[PDB]
Order: C-alpha cells, then structure tokens, then sequence
C-alpha cells in the first residue's frame, strides 16, 4: 500500500509542477539600472516594460519624485545583453495600441564614437527624454 | 429572552474560538516536527491531496469552459474576442481559481478530515493513543494540518492550469479564435508575477483556514454517530463562509 | 485493467439503476401531497430555513467581490456606470444558481444524506416498513419536494442579496451615482428571459442535487463509517453534477 | 416545537417573495396601432427595438422583413394610441444610443398645413433615413 | 445570567459600533420640483442626476410629452439645501460615459441685484434649455 | 438484480439522448443555394459571419480559402433561396456592424435591368463586382500625407 | 475554563490586528467651476505620481461653485503658492484625477509655501465634450 | 470475470469512440523567412501572418540585431503557398484596439520579361514597412 501512496503522491507533485510550468510558460538575468527624469510620466507603474523598437529590453523598478525640484524619476533596469546604448538615445513614453498600458520607448540615438559620446553603463542617466501625452492639452492644442 | 440567549451564544463562541486556538497552538509546537514524520505526511498528502484531485481537474475543465462561453459572448460585441485568453486567465488567477478550489477542497477533503477525526475520537483511538504516552495533537493533528496546507495551493495551481486549457478549448478550438492571438495576448499583456503571487497567497490563506476549521470540528465533535454527521455539515458551512469572507477581505486589500 | 474496469462499469450501471428505481418508486402517487403538509413544512424548515443564513451571508460577500472586480475593470473604459448591469447579469446567469447549488449541496445536500443514513443505521426504515408504512412515500418524497421547492427560492434570495451587495460596493463605497447604476441595470439587461433562465437552471440543480443527496443517504452502508463515506460522496458528486449541468445549460441557453 | 417551524417557513417564503419582488422591480398591454416604413439600411435594428419622439419611448418595433419583390427592408412598428395626432411630414430616422448603445428609431413629427393628413392604423410613413454605416462615412470624410 | 446578559448587551453595542465604523466609509432630504421642456432629451431617463458643475443636487422625477405639442417635458426635484437659484439659470443635457447615459447640467445664471432675478421656488419653470446633441446629424453637419 | 441493471441502462440511455439532442440544439432552414466571390482583403471576416441585404441577414459565409494561383482570398457564402432575383450587378462589400461590432458582408442588390436580361445568380454562380474591406493604417496614412 | 476564554480573546484581538494592518497629510482647498467627474478619494498627482487623495466635494452654498478639499502627504512641503491645479483623465478613457502643477517661484519675489489650510487660487476646470465639439464645429 | 472484462473492453471502446466524436465536434511543412523592421510595435511571437485576411503562417521569434538594434522577426509561411514573389512587402497592421498586431504579407506581381526570385526557405524579404505608432501620428497631425 505504501508503495502506491508514495508513487501517487509523487505523481501529484509532478502534476502540480507541470501545471505551474504550463502557467509560467503561458504567462532572472543580469541587469544594470539607469535613471531618467520626466515632467509627466502619465500612467507608468512598477514593472512597465522598456522596449527598443518594440522588443522588451527590461522593466521599471520604481518611480519616485525628485524631493528637491518635484520631478518624477524612473529607475529602469535594462538587461545586460544590450550594452551598446549611446548617450544620444532618447526616451519617450507611449501606449500599446489605443487603450493598452503605457510603456517606455527607447529610441537608440545615432551612435558616434567619433565626437566623444560614450555608452550608457550602470548608474548613468539618460538626459534626453519626452513626457507622456495628456488628452486635455492635446485637444487644447488641436482646436486652438 | 434575547439578552440571555445572545450572551450565552457569545460566551459559547468565545469558548469555541479559545479551544480552537489552543488546539492549533499545542499541535504546532515541536522539535521532531518533520523528521520521523515522513510516512505520516506522505499518507496524509495521499488522503487529502491525491484523492481530492479528480474533482479539482474536472471542475477546472468545466469552469474554464463556462468562463470561455460567458467571456466570448461579452467580448464579441466589441470585437475584442482575442482578449478572451487574458479574460479567462485573470478571472481564474484572481477570484474563481482560489475560491472555487477552496470550496471544493473544503467539501471533498475538508469534510473527510472532520469525519475521519471524529470517528477516530468515537472509537476511543485518541484516548487509546494518549494512554500510551503518544500526544495525539502531535501525531494525528499536525500531519493532517501540514498535508492540507501543502496540498491546497498545489490543487489551486492544477485547477488554474486546467481551467485555462478549458477556456482555450472553448475559445480557440470551438469558437474559432486565432490561437496565436489568444495565447500571445494573454501571456504578454497580463500574467505577471503579481497576479500569480496573489493567487498563491490567498490560496495558502484559504488552506490554513479550511484545514484548521475542519481539524477542529473533527476534534471537538460529540463522539456519537449523530455528532459526527452534525460536525461535517458545520465544517462545510463554516469553511465556505470563512473562504468567502477572507476572499472579500483579501481582494479589497490586494486589488482595491 | 479490464479485469476490474468491467466490474466497475456494471457496478456504476447498477448504481444508476438503483437511483432511478428509488426516484420512480418515491414519486409515483396520487394521495402524495395531502395529509403530508405537516411533513413537507417540517422538511422545508430543515432543508430551506436552516440553510438561509449561509445563503444570505455568502450572497453579500459574492456581490461585494463582484462589485470590486467589476469596478476595477470598468473604471479603465469609463463604464463604471454599467457595474449594475455587470453584477446583475453575472449573478442571474452563472454565479447565482451555481454558487447557490454548491452551498445547498454543502449545507442541505449533506444534511439530508447524513440524516437518512442515520435513520437507516438505527433501523428506523425497517421499523417503518414493519408497520406497513412505505418509507419511500413517507420519508423520501417529503424531503425531495422540500429540496425542489427550497433551492429555487434560496437562489432568488442569493441573487437579490448579491445585487444589494454590489450596490453597497459600487454606489456607496466607490461613489457611482445610484441613478445611473439602477437605471442602467434595469433597462439594459433584466429581461424576463434572464430571470426565467436563472429559475430554470436553479430548478434543474435542485432536482439533481436533492436526488443525489437522498440516494446517497438511502444507499449507504449503515455503519457509522459508511455514512461519512456517503456524505463526502454526496458533496463531491453533487458539485460535479452541478458544474457539468451548468456548462450544458449555458451552452444551451446562451448560444 | 411546531409553530416555530410554521412561522419560520412563513418568514422564509415571505423573504423569498420580497427578494423576487426586488429583482422583478429592478428588472423593468396598451392599445397600439402599427405603421410601416421601408428604409434602405436598417443597420443594427431588431425586433422589440424602441421607437422614440424627442427621446421618449412611444412604442416598440414589431418586426423587420424584406420586401420579397424589391429587396428593401420594410420595418413595421407599433405606437401607443395616446400619441394620435402625428402628421405625415414625420420622418423616421435610425440612430444609435450614445456611441456604443443599441440602435433606436428616432421619430420626429413635422409641421402641418391649414395636404397634411394624420397617421392612422396601417398607414406607411414616406420620409425615412437609413442608418449611417461606418466605412462610407470614413470614405466621405477622407474624400 | 447577569454577566451573560451583560456580555450579550456589550456584544450588541460592539456590533452597532462596528456598523457605525463601516458607515464612516460612506453613508432623506426635502425636495422641491421644477419643470423644463426640451426639444430632444436624448437618452435621459428617470433618476438621472441634476448636477451644478459636477456636484449632484437632484434627480429627474419622470419624463412625459406634451400630448398637444409633442415636446418632452422633464420634471426634476432639486434638494432643498440649494434655495437661491436665479430663474435665468439654463439647463443643458450632457453625455456621460459611452452607452448614452445622460444627465442634466444646471448652469446657474449669476444673480442680478439690479433687476430682481426670481428665485426658482417650488413648482416653477425653467425657460432656457438645450437639447442633447445627437451624434448622427452632428457628423452630418461636420461633413456637409 | 436484472431489473435494476435494465432500469440503469434505460435511464443512462435517456439521459445521454437528452444531452445529445441538447448539444445538437446548441452547436448549430436549408434552401441554402451557394455563391462565390473573390476579394482583395477580407479584413476580419470568418466562417459563420452573416451576409445581409440592406441590414437583415439572408445567409452566412461557408468558409474562406486562398486561390492558390493568385492569392486573392476567395470566399464562399450560402444564401437562403427565399431570395432569388439577385442580378449579377449586385455588389458585395464588407461593413462593420456598428462602430466596433463584428464584420459582415453587405449584399447591395444591383438594379435588375428590365430590358437587357441580367440573369439571376443561381446556385454555384459567382459575383463579379466586390469591394475589399478597408484598413485604417494606410487610410490614415494617405489622409494625413 | 478561564484560560480558554483568555486565549480566545487574545486570538480574536490578534486576528483583528492582522486584518487591519496585515500618514501626516495636510489639507488644501480649491474652488473649480466644473469638477467634471472627480469623486472622493480620487488621486492628486504631480507629474503622474500620487501625492494624496481628494477628501470630498461640496458645493459652496453661497455662490454654487464646487469647492474641492484635498489631502497632500507630508513628504511634499515646498509647494509654491503660485501653483496651479487641473483635472485630467488618466489615459484616454480612464478615471479623472487632479494634476497638480508645481508653478516655479521667483527668487526676488515672495512665493508663500502652501501651509496646512491654505487654498489654491489658480485652477482649471474639466472640459465638457459638448462645448468643445460646439467650438470646433462653429 | 472474463465476461466482465469483455463488457469493460466494450465500454472502453465506446468511450474512445465518443472521445473521437467529441474531438470531431470541436503540422504542415512550414518554411522559414526573415525580415527586419524599424519598429515592430506590439507584434509578439505566434502572431499570424495573413495574405489579405487569410492566415498563412505564424511568427516564430523576434530578436534585435545586437549590432544595429533593429528588430528581426523570423516567420514561418506554410508550404502550400510557394509562389510568393520577392517583390512582396510586409507591413504590420493593427486589429482591434489593445495592440493586437499581425503581419500582412502583400503579394507583389512578377515581371513579364525576367520573372522574380520566388521566395524560398531561408530567404529575406527586403521591402518592409514598420508598425504604425499613435503618438507620432498625433504629433504629425497637430503639426
Ligand atoms: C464564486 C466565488 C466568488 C466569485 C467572484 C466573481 C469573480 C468573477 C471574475 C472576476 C475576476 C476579475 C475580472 C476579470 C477581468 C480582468 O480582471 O481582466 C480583464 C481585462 C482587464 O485586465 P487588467 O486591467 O486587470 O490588467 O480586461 C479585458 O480583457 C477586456 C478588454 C476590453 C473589453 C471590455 C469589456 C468589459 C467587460 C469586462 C468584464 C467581463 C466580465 C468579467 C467580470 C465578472
Ligand atoms: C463559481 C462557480 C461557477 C462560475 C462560472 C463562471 C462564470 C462567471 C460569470 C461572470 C460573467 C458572466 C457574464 C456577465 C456579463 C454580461 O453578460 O453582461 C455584461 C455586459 C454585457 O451585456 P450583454 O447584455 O451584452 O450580455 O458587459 C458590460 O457590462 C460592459 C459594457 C461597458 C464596457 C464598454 C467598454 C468599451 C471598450 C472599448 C471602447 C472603445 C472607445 C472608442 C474610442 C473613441
């Protein structure tokens, strides 16, 4: 009897593991953080993806204000596989589709190791940014 | 009449809560807690987990199918039928998965534990175990409690991963949605770590509550054969009420 | 494998046969209802009234959970005024009848099985047969009709309480305008056909749940261990039957 | 221990009745007279759709069918008798409620003349206006 | 039974206090009725709110037509707390949401202590109104 | 024993027959004379998407295949033969039901030429004039460019 | 007999404590003209970061202009009185929120800091799609 | 027990036949291509590749060229569609409102005097058109 109970508890644990795997496969790498300051982050949140031309290249750790000048400061975490992002690269907040969530778009700036521009390493700050688009000022600018 | 009756019921409920707390406390304080207890815990995982697996699988299939139908009918009016995978997965990982798994586990395995312990108490097996200097709380309550706590989250994971497949059967195979859109839409957009971790958290809370209520009602039942059958019903009822209440509380805390 | 599979198949077929025979022999009769009112009223108390607190307290909580999970989804599309429609339809279509049937199988579906199994253990059914009183007509049919009459009423109470809980969450707590909520909810979805479908599936669930309960209580081994193996079997089989019949009835009544 | 059961079953039935009344009152004949109108595009109209004057429901829509000779959707509709003096310069228009709501017939009455008869049972409204479909609307906005 | 009755009364008082604390989360009133006549009330229905700049001050009692002129005549009940409303104030129907749910909007015409703007007492009538704009003929006007 | 087994077989047979007639009334009136039409972009059409004449359904779409020599998606539909006098001039267009609803085929009935013939589209025949569904990407592009 | 009542009371207390637990906000005031769809507990935000809720909305009974009172968390003190409030919709169709704009202060000019109880003068009411469509089409 | 074993075998055969009937009531030799876009938008793996609304293959994977950081999709057209001329041009298109995008292979005609290199397993489609973005459309229309 104990053999039957043992093999059945084993099969049960195996099925639970296979179910967790199914879920996580229909649902952990070296990173390096960068900072960037906006004036309107729109609707960003924790773990909002950062994408280069439409491919997720990291996430967002936290979003806190600048307690001296009151400007938001996002702390993204780009995967270590991409280590050739020049300083000319400019960030910009977009939204997936028309009603989806908001994500950071990272336009890779034109690199030029001929005029001195470096490559973003850990701890650096992306200088050129672009805030999210607000509907109120959108319509205001449109019909005025 | 109300003052005396209400006071007596309040005092009795306080006494019941105190006895349940004492039982759990004295059952969960020990050094050999997990060593030399491997066969006990394995047999209890079989009686609680493995035997309560077919009902979970079948109910997951059927609830996934019902969710697929009632989600397709709602989304087809906005051409958002491709988000049916997201809808099913989120509705399972948030509310239906854990709560329904807890209800079915309290029905199948929450009543079996109460009945088994009440019968063990009726045949004087617990007194015969105390009489040979073997603390029953440390011998028959702790293995069953840990089996329930370990076995409900796994059943919930199986229930989810099966209801998702049932919703895929309804949406993709029958209704004709593009499988690529379904899965891709569901996977990329909403199943992040937070949705899962919350499912496991409320599943573990439901496990603790259900198995504790069941073990206590089985350990506090009147030994007669009419006090056991009256304790199984109380187990099922109190467990369902506690699951639903704790679920409302946990939803209000974790989402809004 | 085939050595025991065929035996199990013929055993399950014989079980279905015994269940059908019990039902047919307990339901056929002209003098059924009259002179049985003092029995059916007591059974409506045992099955219905005692199983009302759980229904109300669970309907409140399910309405609140539906309100929260519907607000957090509809506030993205500025449709939070349709929360009433959402709650009412999700209760009248799936959650109401199915959850009411599950809680009825738990509270009143297991109590019947335990009571009848114990009545068979102390040999009250044989003692009732010894004095020329057919038990299937004296002890089964009152409980069957009590369950069939009492579940579709607990379902209505469960609905009308979950709607009010969703009103508590949406209108009071979150701050939606009550006028929009109620007016949006009543004109848009509460047609006669939704209520009729709710009652139809509730009656089907009542029939199947109370039949499984009475049969498992009447076919149980009289020992005090075979009763507890019949209460758990009642709960399990009734939950499975409720969910399967619910899927079938949804596929029927909603395209 | 039996009048207890009696009064409790009574209370339970009364509570079930109160719940049913609550639901059926948060859930929702009259002498009518049918009219007829043949649009060119009924859009998403259906049976039991509301007709309205200035936004007030004055009757449902009986049913919709094609004219099996000319292939034009002739929709017939009932109107409550209380609204009798409806001139013949009236013109049915199909509109959608809000932006995503169901569609409804928006009837507007016209002025009269000191030949403007009064619509009666079985009469057919002449002036109509089909429902706006999205694709040609966008095409005209662009072209 | 003395201490038992005391504990029971204390539990009842504690339940009442818990209900009052739940009332600290959220939650009749004298009303006086007015009348208006719009050309097209749109999707407005009974119980639709009447808001003075986004703050609800009353609801629409019911909607009827003038069976002689076929103009929908809306009667509305305004809460008594808002007494001084000048008769120059004009109603206007505004869309709320996407499925057509509408609500009145009472533009309070500012007082005039040089003419004697009559306070809208009970049973009074509001002259200036604005029907709900329908999107169909509006799109037509924009395209033509 | 035998009577119990027989009652069981009969009850299970009746239950499965009831469930079978139910599911046959669930998953799914047959003049259904079929036509053929080729498009350039079917957009969001599927199988079982309704055909409509002036707003009312007159049939559904059987299935959509690709013409393996020209890759023009050729769709096949089924019209209820209650309606016959459909000239070959009858155009086809893909419209969206409402603003966001499903897409459907609009069968704009062509003018039946009374002095030139213009025979009736019978079973198996095909339509010549169509209009592919619009796509908002290039439309918006060409608009603002 | 008494130890069990004591442990029951302790268990109930601990469970209620874990149910509850599992800010030094100060209050401002703003008088809009059309709050649009603002509600109680709606989030105030600076550049998109929540810096406190909205207490409640009550009509000024003497002039019928909706006065909005809000609670800002204490961490943010140096808000110049030249600041400005506005009502914006989160995204395209989401809920409406107060978008607090930190107006910059002049070095040689006095710019008081918003202390607990002060009101913000410059505000911008919500937009009504009716009037915007009317202005666009006329 | 032999008769019971035979009855069980019959029941198992009936159950398997019923499962086959249920499956009936409810692969192909793909060949890989390659294409690189400036910005794929919200296009994800397994998103379909349609030729005028008919799915003709999925999208296997999306990766960036680690030297130029341009996303490079690798799609899998089915075997039955062989004669795809090289002049054909991809273009990412949106279906819905939440960003469910999908490639739209636009077949181009061949040349009546030199033909065209028919696409083959392992080729690369040059004429690509990146996915539309909303923010830039708005920043273009307003300026
Ligand atoms: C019986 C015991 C208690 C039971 C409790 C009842 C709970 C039932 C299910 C509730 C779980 C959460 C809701 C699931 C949705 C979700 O959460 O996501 C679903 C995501 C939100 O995604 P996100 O913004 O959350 O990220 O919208 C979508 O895809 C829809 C995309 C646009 C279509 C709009 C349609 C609007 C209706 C949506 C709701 C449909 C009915 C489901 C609500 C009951
Ligand atoms: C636990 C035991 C077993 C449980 C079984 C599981 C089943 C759970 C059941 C839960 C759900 C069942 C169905 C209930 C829901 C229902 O049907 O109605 C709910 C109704 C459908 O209404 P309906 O009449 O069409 O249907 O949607 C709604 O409110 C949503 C309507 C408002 C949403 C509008 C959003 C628009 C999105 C895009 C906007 C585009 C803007 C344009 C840009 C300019």
């Amino acid at each position: 009897q104990t053999k039957k109970n043992e093999i059945w508890v084993g099969i049960f644990l195996l099925a639970a593991l296979l179910a967790a795997l199914f879920v996580c496969l229909k649902a952990t790498e070296p990173t390096y953080t960068l900072y960037a300051t906006f004036d309107n982050i729109g609707g960003l949140k924790a773990r909002s993806p950062v994408s280069i031309g439409g491919v997720v290249v990291g996430r967002v750790a936290d979003i806190t204000l600048d307690p001296k000048t009151y400007l938001p400061r996002v702390t993204l975490e780009i995967e270590q596989r991409y280590n050739h992002i020049p300083d000319t690269s400019s960030l910009s907040i977009r939204t997936s589709g028309l009603l989806g969530e908001q994500y950071l778009a990272l336009n890779v700036g034109f690199e030029d190791p001929e005029l001195g521009t470096a490559i973003l390493k850990d701890g650096d700050t992306i200088q050129d940014t672009k805030s999210a688009m607000v509907l109120e000022d959108l319509i205001g600018q449109f019909l005025y | 009449n109300a003052l005396a009756s209400l006071g007596h019921k309040g005092i009795k409920t306080l006494r019941t809560f105190g006895r349940a707390g004492l039982m759990l406390f004295n059952a969960l304080v020990g050094k050999p807690e997990f060593r030399k207890h491997a066969p006990l815990l394995v047999r209890q995982l079989y009686n609680v987990g493995v035997l309560s697996m077919l009902i979970i699988v079948v109910s997951g299939v059927f609830i996934g199918m019902v969710l697929g139908l009632q989600g397709y009918l709602v989304l087809t009016t906005y051409s958002a039928e491709t988000s049916l995978g997201m809808l099913v997965a989120l509705s399972l990982l948030r509310e239906l998965g854990p709560v329904v798994a807890a209800l079915l586990f309290a029905g199948r395995a929450g009543s079996a534990l109460t009945a088994e312990i009440g019968l063990m108490r009726a045949t004087e097996q617990l007194s015969s175990m105390e009489m040979m200097a073997v603390d029953p709380l440390r011998r028959v309550i702790s293995p069953r409690f840990w089996a329930g706590v370990i076995s409900l989250p796994l059943l919930t994971v199986i229930f989810v991963a099966v209801g998702i497949w049932g919703g895929s059967l309804v949406g993709v195979s029958w209704k004709g949605i593009d499988s690529g859109f379904f899965w891709s839409a569901m996977q990329n957009a909403v199943d992040w770590r937070m949705d899962l971790v919350n499912c496991l958290i409320k599943s573990v809370v439901f496990a603790i509550t259900v198995t504790w209520i069941s073990l206590f009602n089985g350990y506090d039942a009147i030994p007669t054969s009419a006090g056991i059958s009256r304790a199984t019903t109380r187990t099922v009822v109190h467990s369902s009420l506690a699951v639903l209440g704790l679920d409302f509380v946990l939803t209000a805390l974790m989402f809004g």
